[PDB]
Formats: C-alpha cells, sequence, structure tokens
C-alpha cells in the first residue's frame, strides 16, 4: 500500500476511523481498484459499516487485505492528527507515519492479523421503504434522545411525517418521541404504520461523520427484522452502514 | 518563628509546586537562599522545586538550616482553597510560619477580607536519595520548547513499561520511543528545527526510562516555557524546566530519573 | 385530576430550566406539587429536606387544573424533567399537560421552530406516581422555628470554593456564625485543622453545627447565581436552614447534624 493524505482529507480520514470505532473493536483493511476499503463487524455480528476510499490522495498498491485491533489504528487519530501529510504503508507490520509540522514526524509500527475479507448481504435497491435527507437534519432528531439510549425506533405516522420513538425493553422509563414533518425531506418513500427498531449509538456514528462533512444520508429499511440499510456518498468519498433489526421472538441478530 | 515566609501572591508558590505534585508527601528545605521541596518516587525518580528568597515579599531563616516533610496534597488544596480561578485582579495573600521540630506548618491566607488559618502537622521520616548527576559528566544535551512536547508526552502514555529516548547526531537527532501492544510509535526531533534552540549531542546515547516515572513530568512541561533534556554517563536523565512566576521572577524545577536495567 | 400549562416567554422558558437543572442536583428522586397558583419541588428523608417555591403566573400563560381540593402531589425522578427541558432552550412553546397514555406521566410536548415551514415536535412520556391524600400532610413545607442565629450569607462562589477544598480533608464541618456577622467553616482532623473566617455579614432582625460537609457542598453546587436573598438560620442544636430567593423563586435547604 501507498498512500499520501494531505489537508483537510487528512481530517476526513480521521473522522472516518472514529466513526468505525462505535461499532466495532476491529479495523480491516482492504486496497482495491477503486479505492481504500475500510470496513468492521459487531461483537454480534449485528452490525456492519464500510468507508469505500476513491483516491482521496495518492493510492497504489503491491509491489494485501489486513486486520487491526480498532482501538490500536484509533489511538493515531485521537489527537495526533490535531498534521499536514499522513503516509500509510507496508514493511516487512502496517506502517502510519505522520508528517507533522515543524519537521517532527511520527512513525506508527501496528501489528495485525492477515486475514479475509469482509462481504455481507445487503439489497438497497431491494429495500421497500426509503427516505433521504441532509444528515444536518437527522442529527437534530436524534438530540432529544439521551446519549446513553441504546435502541430507538424509526416509524411512518398517518401524515406522511417520520417519528423516531425510544425504544425500552414498576419502574417506568421516560419515552422520547422526536416527530419530523415531510418538508424537512428530500425525499419520503415509506408506507405508513412501518417501523423498525436499531442502535442508536452506532447510528450515531455514521451521523457525526456525514454531519461534519455537511453531506446527504439516506435509510432504507424493510420489515421488522431484516436489516436497515443506510447509506452516504461523496464527490470523493462512500460509505454505507448496516445495522439489525429487531423482531418477535428473536433478539435482533443477523 | 524559625521560618517566616510571605507573599502577596501565593501562585507565586502553589504553581510551581503542582509540577512537583506526583506524591502524597514531598521534603521541605529551607535555607538563606530560600526554600526547596522534594518529591521522589520508586527511589528512581525525583523532581526538584527551588524557590529563591527573592520571590517571597519577606522571607526569613533562623539560625541554620530548617527541613521538615509533609503532605503535599494538603497543602496545595490549603494554598488554592480560595478556588482556582481568579481573575486578573484579586490575589490571596500567604503567611508561613513554622517553628524548627514538633510543631505544625502554619498557613495564613486572605481574600477580600476573607481570611483561613491552616494547621498541617509535620511528619519527618525523610530518607531522601542523592542522584550524583554532575554536569561534568554529560554526554548529551538538548533544549526545546515546551508547547512542542505537549502532544509528545500527553500521548505518549501506551502499554509500554517503557520510554526510549534516542539523542543522536546521525540522522535521528531526538527520537521518543514506545513499544506496546499495539506495537511501536516513534517521534523524531530534526536538528535545524525552530522548535529546537539548543543542540549538543556528542554521540548517539539509547536510553530506556519506565515511562510511568516520567509521565508525572508534564505537570511540569505544561507549565515551562523552556526544558533542558540532558543525560550523563551512568544513564540518568535531567528535565529542568523553567518556570516564571506570575510577577515575572524565573523559577526552576529539575526531575531526575534512573534508566531501566 | 387535570393539568394543562403552556410557556411562551423565552426568559421564562430558560429560567424554568435552570430550576430543573438545580433540582436534578439536589434530588434524584422529588415531589412536584400542583397548585392552581404555585409549583413546588418537594422532597424529605442524611435526613435532608428540599422546598422549591415558584409562582406558576410568573412563568405560564395558559395554566389550569383540578385537585373540593384543588392540589395534586406528583413524585418524578428530576432527571427525566431536566432531559425533557434542555431542548426546551431555542423552543418556540413548551406544553407540560397531565397524561394517561400507558402509565400516569407528565407529557411535555416541545415545539422546536427551524428554517422548515413544517413544525418540529418533541414529546417526553415523564413517568408520574400519584401520591394519595394520606401523605399530602408529610410533604408540606418544613418549619422554621426561632434560629439561635439568623446571620447572611457570604457570596456563594466563595463559600463554595472552600467547601469544596475541605472535602478532600475530611466529611465533617463545623459551621459557627456569631452577632457581628462572622461567619466560620470548621474542619479538624488528627494531622490537618482548617478555620475559614468571614466577617462584616448583615443580619438585622454564637451557633456552631457539626453537618456533613458532603451534605454542605451539594446545596452551593445547585447555585449557579448569587442569590438576591441569603440567610443562614442555625440553631446551635443540629439544625442549618439556608432561605433563599433569586427574584420570585423560593429556595428551602435544610441540613441536619449528628
Amino acid at each position: 500500500m501507498k498512500c499520501l493524505v494531505t489537508g483537510g482529507n487528512v481530517k476526513v480520514l480521521g473522522k472516518a476511523v472514529h466513526s468505525l470505532s462505535r461499532i466495532g473493536d476491529e479495523l480491516y483493511l482492504e486496497p482495491l481498484e477503486d479505492g481504500l476499503s475500510l470496513r468492521t463487524v459487531n461483537s454480534s455480528r449485528s452490525a456492519y459499516a464500510c468507508f469505500l476510499f476513491a483516491p482521496l490522495f495518492f493510492q497504489q498498491y503491491q509491489a494485501l487485505r489486513c486486520k487491526i485491533l480498532m482501538k490500536s489504528f484509533l489511538s493515531v487519530f485521537r489527537s495526533l492528527a490535531m498534521v499536514e501529510k499522513c503516509c500509510i504503508s507496508l514493511n516487512g507490520r502496517l506502517v502510519v507515519q505522520l508528517h507533522c509540522k515543524f519537521g517532527v514526524r511520527k512513525t506508527h509500527n501496528l501489528s495485525f492479523q492477515d486475514c479475509e475479507s469482509l462481504q455481507a448481504v445487503f439489497d438497497p435497491a431491494s429495500c421497500p421503504h426509503m427516505l433521504r435527507a441532509p444528515a444536518r437534519v437527522l442529527g437534530e432528531a436524534v438530540l432529544p434522545f439521551s446519549p446513553a439510549l441504546a435502541e430507538v425506533t424509526l416509524g411512518i405516522g398517518r401524515g406522511r411525517r417520520v417519528i423516531l420513538r425510544s425504544y425500552h425493553e414498576t419502574a417506568k422509563a421516560m419515552v422520547t418521541e422526536m416527530c419530523l414533518g415531510e418538508e424537512d425531506f428530500q425525499q419520503l418513500q415509506a408506507q405508513e404504520g412501518v417501523a423498525i427498531t436499531f442502535c442508536l449509538k452506532e447510528f450515531r456514528g455514521l451521523l457525526s461523520f456525514a454531519e461534519s462533512a455537511n453531506l446527504n444520508l439516506s435509510i432504507h429499511f424493510d420489515a421488522p427484522g431484516r436489516p436497515a440499510i443506510f447509506t452516504i456518498k461523496d464527490s470523493l468519498l462512500d460509505g454505507h452502514f448496516v445495522l439489525a433489526t429487531l423482531s418477535d421472538t428473536d433478539s435482533g441478530t443477523t | 518563628y524559625s521560618l517566616v515566609a510571605s507573599l502577596d501572591n501565593v501562585r507565586n508558590l502553589s504553581t510551581i509546586l503542582k509540577a512537583i505534585h506526583f506524591r502524597e508527601h514531598a521534603t521541605c528545605f529551607a535555607t538563606k537562599n530560600g526554600i526547596k521541596v522534594t518529591v521522589e518516587n520508586a527511589k528512581c525518580v525525583q523532581a526538584n522545586a527551588f524557590i529563591q528568597a527573592g520571590i517571597f515579599q519577606e522571607f526569613k531563616v533562623q539560625e541554620e538550616s530548617v527541613t521538615f516533610r509533609i503532605n503535599l496534597t494538603v497543602l496545595l488544596d490549603c494554598l488554592s482553597i480560595f478556588g482556582s480561578s481568579p481573575m486578573p485582579g484579586t490575589l490571596t495573600a500567604l503567611r508561613m510560619c513554622y517553628q524548627g521540630y514538633g510543631y505544625p506548618l502554619m498557613l495564613f491566607l486572605e481574600e477580600g477580607g476573607v481570611v483561613t488559618v491552616c494547621k498541617i502537622n509535620t511528619q519527618e521520616p525523610e530518607e531522601t536519595l542523592d542522584f550524583d548527576f554532575c554536569s561534568t559528566n554529560v554526554i548529551n544535551k538538548i533544549i526545546l520548547q515546551s508547547e512542542g512536547l505537549r502532544e509528545a508526552f500527553s500521548e505518549l502514555d501506551m502499554t509500554s513499561e517503557v520510554l526510549q529516548i534516542t539523542m543522536s547526531p546521525d540522522k535521528p537527532y531526538f527520537r521518543l520511543s514506545t513499544f506496546g501492544n499495539a506495537g511501536s510509535s516513534h517521534l523524531d526531533y530534526p536538528k535545524d528545527s525552530d522548535l529546537m534552540e539548543a543542540f549538543h549531542c556528542n554521540q548517539t546515547q539509547v536510553n530506556r526510562y519506565k515511562i510511568s516515572l516520567l509521565k508525572p513530568s508534564t505537570k511540569a512541561l505544561v507549565l515551562s516555557c523552556k526544558v533542558s533534556i540532558r543525560t550523563d554517563n551512568r544513564g540518568f536523565l535531567s528535565l529542568q524546566y523553567m518556570i516564571r512566576n506570575e510577577d515575572g521572577q524565573i523559577c526552576f524545577v529539575e526531575y531526575y530519573c534512573c534508566p531501566d536495567e | 385530576m387535570k393539568f394543562r400549562a403552556k410557556i411562551v416567554d423565552g426568559a421564562c422558558l430558560n429560567h424554568f430550566t435552570r430550576i430543573s437543572n438545580m433540582i436534578a442536583k439536589l434530588a434524584k428522586t422529588c415531589t412536584l406539587r400542583i397548585s392552581p397558583d404555585k409549583l413546588n419541588f418537594i422532597l424529605c428523608d442524611g435526613g435532608v429536606s428540599m422546598w422549591c417555591e415558584l409562582e406558576q403566573e410568573n412563568f405560564f400563560n395558559e395554566f389550569q387544573m383540578e385537585g373540593e381540593n384543588n392540589e395534586i402531589y406528583l413524585e418524578l425522578t428530576s432527571e427525566n424533567l431536566s432531559r425533557a427541558l434542555k431542548t426546551a432552550q431555542n423552543a418556540r412553546a413548551l406544553k407540560i399537560k397531565l397524561t394517561n397514555k400507558h402509565f400516569p406521566c407528565l407529557t411535555v410536548s416541545v415545539e422546536l421552530l427551524s428554517m422548515s415551514s413544517s413544525s418540529r415536535i418533541v414529546t417526553h412520556d415523564i413517568p408520574i406516581k400519584v401520591i394519595p391524600r394520606k401523605l399530602w400532610k408529610d410533604l408540606q413545607e418544613p418549619v422554621v422555628p426561632d434560629p439561635d442565629v439568623s446571620i447572611y450569607l457570604p457570596v456563594l462562589k466563595t463559600m463554595k470554593s472552600v467547601v469544596e477544598k475541605m472535602k478532600n480533608i475530611s466529611n465533617h464541618l463545623v459551621i459557627e456564625a456569631n452577632l457581628d456577622g462572622e461567619l466560620n467553616l470548621k474542619i479538624e482532623t488528627e494531622l490537618v485543622c482548617v478555620t475559614t473566617h468571614f466577617k462584616d455579614l448583615g443580619n438585622p432582625p454564637m451557633a456552631e453545627v457539626h453537618i456533613d460537609i458532603r451534605k454542605l457542598l451539594q446545596f452551593l453546587a445547585g447555585q449557579q447565581v448569587n442569590p438576591t436573598k441569603a440567610l443562614c438560620n442555625i440553631v446551635n442544636n443540629k439544625m442549618v436552614h439556608f432561605d433563599l430567593l433569586h427574584e420570585d423563586v423560593s429556595l428551602q435547604y435544610f441540613i441536619p447534624a449528628l
């Protein structure tokens, strides 16, 4: 691998890595003919995310897939990239060199475990329900909810308006419900009455990255049980999240 | 009497002490020149804080040299008792008094008319090691700015039980390294850098100090303007910090650390 | 039972949130007394008690309730209310209304305005616990007899900073007050003794107490602004009563000893 990320793109890479942290504990790398693929999976196999980095810099491979501890690769971007250049190569050990200012250089020799790729069965085009809106808007829609809220249900109330409701399994809990109008959305193709329940803490991971980049997020959901598909696309950046949805007898496993 | 030290700005004393606060207790050594508080750990690390009598608005030492060990935590809590967020204009006065031996250390603070009196008992088992760190047997010496080392030590802490410091006139002019679970991270400092003030490396040297012993150095690093990283023949480390008072007068803080075999 | 309130004035709305944030720090679970005239936050047990007087006609624009005995005693978790009012900062209107959809709750509907023509709505269902008339008597305002000493309280900011540092020393604390407006804070351990001396504190119309510093610090923490009335009524026996009246919101705090 040969990467040379500079300018604001460096922080964008960091933000991306941070997002993959709030979903998985292991970072999967995989260079491709179209860009750099950063993937990850939930500990319960009920969540998946992927960031495709089409030439956001100066890419090149061979002269390669691998897997590192997500938290180890995170420490490199936690605050160290607060940095004008970033070189990711291979020696022998994933080498992440940081060309900071004043001449100070920060080289990172990260051990890993060469494995296989992370495939997963999706189909947004086959996903019955659909909606598209600015990330900034969705970020505001989740504010009323507690940061510790685990599960939230996305539903469609009568009147073509989306509704986020807190989910819980005589110490009754407070049920928060945010209601948004159809005018807040750039697209709303969902049947009234249909509602799914997924992980909020994970959904925030993507939403936080889509906001800082000022981009639009689109959600594709079906029936209670089948995973929900979240998608975001930029001029030279690509990413998509996939979370599990609760059902009747099962406990949200996919 | 035996020892009296008035001070119009307690921070001239409390601030520099905080840079040496990596242990519960500390040893005080006061002469005619001023006061000297020392804190050591594992008998492998020692931080020295010196405050010349010039800083005080009224210093006084009776007869010979007076010494006494004391709780640094309690002392610092007492000094900054009127809160640690005074705005430009408000100051707390201090009057320190210690009567030789068997007597508690007396503190007298005041702000806006509010006066507080503290009575901290002195407890002197002592037993303090003497680092023979002399300048005559110094191999390498470097003097860089404190801002650059901020992100260094801060994000330095790892699962690595050591911090490798290498100074050389060749390629790696000044490299800090760690080796933990994650792997190995290196931090270089090229010569001819604006962050580099002085550079006197005679020969390449590689030393490893238990990182858990140099972490507390940040308390002085983020509090100083310049830092003189020095290393002698035995391998011992010497961190000298320049801490300027809120009056302008400069003060010193020195860290010593033994290598790791 | 009926209850429908509504806030529109920005100043009042935000100020109302401040009150919730305060009580959330003084009590995990509190009691909300709904009267046609005023609202109250009550609690009694460490045997600390809190009484918060609040003039309803000074916050809401529309207000109405129904008890013969027009009065309602609700038991809710302070945290739930504060979080519910946190989003009502940049809000247009606030409508708190007693509900009972799934179970007795206190719905806090919020209208958030934005660049969008469609109005944003956030509803919170705060679980409520209606208290029977039987305990109505045990939730009345605490009695303030004859204070042995009634001195004016120093700037809470300074008193707080001192208490903070003293907590790191001992859990006990002795508060003394004289006649010439001399308030003293004394902590004593078998190693360190610290005494703070305040003076010139009026008290127009000596007493020591041995309360724990941990609970004294809680009272000073809730206050983010200097009250327009700070009284420290002390009974040499075992009671310290704090009487605050910032603006039109009254706050009574009681701290026993031993």
